[PDB]
Order: structure tokens, then sequence, then C-alpha cells
């Protein structure tokens, strides 16, 4: 039973020569099912270390990193925990690198009339957000927008990662690093108003907010990025988190 | 003496990194036990593949009495544990389908699959039913406190 008939013979032949059997077993290196569809909202904890995530007009699906052409072409800077912490501390020196992060805070603080310094200090209390921003940044040529929303359950903030365009591809290494670096956070991929988004919420090295606040004040952001954040916050105010 | 040969063969199929062999007694191909036939386990941080299909088929081939071989995977809290049965235990049928190859296990958590369900899934898919043209492997990433499992059908390279 259970297709025992067709395998009986081959197993019988292989019993005589074990080495051949070992070679045959080792031969099966290529996976027949490259991709597997998923449904939004999709939680990243349900991925495996070598899984990539694609959200496009052709649908939502997980991929096997080794076989993924986008993953091999991409092959994506350093993402060490120490490196992430180093970025977080040297944030004031590389304030230009994190415009997408900080300008968001500016716009948010303006939108709801409130002191920017307090918001900044509060969010600097949650370094994992800056971690996600750093990881997803890569080198800098690709920059996802960032929104921050008050978390009713735990207080503090949760992160909206805003992907550009109608297509999004999350490298396996990036998902693995995101999950491992932020163990106190859960990540859920979703879509809202024609925009693919990655929500980071709380599941269960100190910096001075003042110096950063003064510098931001001293620096004029791009303009339009600011407007972009106005539009984005306008769009996502009604978006219900999963 | 036969069971030793079987578990030796299976041991040869399973990678050396996964520690094990004969599991936790003696039996003939005529009489099959409820207790596990073989045991393998992998420590924290390991990335190891388990040739589940091949092993289950070997066990089903070895038996002279009808049975539905079952592989049980557990996250014990300190390792990943693969245990081989000729009959699935009472009170774990399978949370794997052609639509979901991934299963993530928390501490003290169990999943598993039988050869019948495996064959059913392989049939649902349009994959080659011919011997050795398609063999399912379990991609295991041990990351305590969790264990990541990916039940993926692998094919030959013939190169
Ligand atoms: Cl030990
Ligand atoms: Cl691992
Ligand atoms: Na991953
Ligand atoms: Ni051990
Ligand atoms: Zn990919």
């Amino acid at each position: 039973l259970h297709e025992r008939q067709r395998y009986r013979g081959l197993f019988a032949a292989l019993a005589q020569t074990p080495s051949e059997e070992i070679a045959i077993v080792r031969s099966l290196s290529v996976p027949l099912v490259k991709t597997t569809p998923v449904s939004l909202p999709f939680c990243l904890d349900q991925t495996v270390a070598d899984n990539c995530l694609t959200l496009s007009g052709m649908g939502y699906y997980l991929g096997i990193g080794g076989c993924c052409p986008a993953c091999n072409a991409g092959d994506g800077a350093a993402t060490s925990r120490e490196a992430l912490i180093l970025a977080f501390v040297q944030q004031i020196n590389t304030i230009f690198e994190h415009r997408a992060f900080l300008a968001s805070l500016v716009v948010l603080a303006d939108r709801h009339n409130a002191p920017l310094q307090d918001l900044l200090a509060g969010i600097l209390g949650q370094p994992e957000l800056f971690f996600v921003h750093t990881i997803l940044r890569g080198g800098g040529a690709c920059d996802p927008r960032l929104l921050f929303y008050p978390d009713p359950t735990y207080g503090g903030h949760m992160l909206y990662v805003i992907f550009p365009g109608t297509s999004a591809h999350l490298h396996y290494r990036l998902i693995d690093r995101m999950l491992t670096a932020c163990p106190g956070y859960r990540f859920v991929a979703h879509v809202w108003q024609s925009t693919f988004v990655l929500v980071v919420r709380r599941n269960a090295p100190t910096v001075s907010a003042a110096d950063i606040y003064c510098k931001m004040r001293d620096i004029s952001f791009d303009g339009g990025l600011m407007l972009e954040y106005q539009r984005l916050y306008a769009t996502f105010d009604e978006f219900p988190p999963p | 003496p036969a069971f030793e040969g079987l578990v030796q063969r299976i041991r040869l199929i399973v990678p050396s990194t996964l520690r094990g062999g004969d599991g936790e007694g003696p039996y003939s191909p005529s009489s099959l036990p409820s207790r596990c036939a073989f045991q393998f386990h992998g420590h924290d941080g390991s990335d190891e593949s388990f040739p589940i299909e091949y092993v289950l088929r070997l066990m089903n081939d070895w038996a002279e009495v009808p049975c539905n071989p079952y592989l049980r995977i557990q996250n014990t809290g300190v390792s990943v544990l693969f245990q081989g049965f000729f009959h699935r235990p009472h009170n774990p049928g399978g949370a794997i389908t052609p639509e979901r190859t991934n299963v993530i296990l928390g501490s003290t958590e169990t999943t598993g699959l039988s050869l019948g369900d495996l064959d059913t899934i392989k049939g649902r898919l349009g994959l080659d039913a011919r011997p050795m043209m398609a063999s399912m492997w379990i991609s295991c990433f041990v990351r305590m406190p969790r264990v990541q499992l990916a039940f993926r059908f692998m094919g030959p390279e013939d190169a």
C-alpha cells in the first residue's frame, strides 16, 4: 500500500549498493516548488530563515532565497547587531542618512501640535524601529518611507514601513535580520490604499534627544519629503493595524 | 538483526550532524511497535535537512504488514527532534498542505506527517510520481526558543 509497489524494486536494488543510494539521496538539490502563495495580512514569524517575500500586482508569495533571481541579483551592507547599534548611536553624525526617519517625526509632531523633542526622546527609547529603518535602507539608494503611530496596547509607537511603487520584494537575509534583531517586536505585512506596508509592533546604548533635536532644527529637510509624509499620514490615519 | 540493518540504512541517509540512530525495542517486519523506530536530533543554531519521504518509504518498504509510516517533529526546548513511527500515535496528523509548506514550532511543540498524507499532497501537486523524481525534505532551522520547518519537495539534478 501507499505506492509500496513502485518503490519496492528500487529499494531492493539499492539495498545491495549503499554508496549509490547515498549519491542518489544527495542528488536531490533543486526544489520543485520555488514559490508559495500567502494571504495579507501576513506575519513574518511564519517565514523560515531563507524565505523572501514578494508583494505585487501578480499577488503575494514567499520564495526560496537560493532560487530567487531577485535575491541573487540583490544579494543584500553590514547588518551586525553591533553595526546597527553603531548606526543608532552615530545617528547624530549621519543625520542626513536618516532624513526619512527624522523628517517623519517632524511632520508628525507638526500634524498633532506637540513638542518634537518629547516625541523624539520617546521614539529613541525604541531603538528597534531605527534598526528596521537601517536594515531596510541597505546602502541608501533604496529608501522606504516611515510612519509612527501610537500603540494603544503597550504605549510608545509602532512603525509603518511604506514601500514605494506597486511592487515590493523583501530579501530573505533582510527578513531574518529584522526578526532576529528585534525579538520583542512582531512584523506584519499588509496593504492599504494601493500601498504595500510593513507594520512593526511590540509583541510583549543611550543617546541625547536634545542634541539631535537642535541639529534637526539647524538643518532644513528636503521639502516634498515633508509633503510626502503629510500625504502619507493623511492616508494612514484611518488604516487599522493587524 | 533486520531492524538494525533498517535503522543503519536510515542512519546512512540522515546527515551526520543530526545525532541519533535507533530510537528510545526489538521487532520483526511482521510485528510493528507503537514506540518510535528511530530518533534523530539537532542542537541550537543548526540548519539541517531531513529526508523525510525517503525514510518513510524505506520503513514502509521494510514492513510486511500494511501500515502508514509517520514522522514526528518536536521542538523540545533545547533541540529539534525527528522520531520515526510505523503507525502515528494516538492524540499530529499534519498541518502541511500544498498551500503551506512552513511550520514553526514553539517550545514543547509537535508537528508531523504520514506517508499517506505526503503522497496525497504530492498528488495534489503536479509533480512526478515516478520514483526518485520527487522527494520531500524538511528544511530545519533551529533558532531557540523556536524551530523553523519547511516541507519542500526536492527534485533530481541529473547533471
Ligand atoms: Cl547530548
Ligand atoms: Cl539557525
Ligand atoms: Na527569512
Ligand atoms: Ni544532543
Ligand atoms: Zn527573493
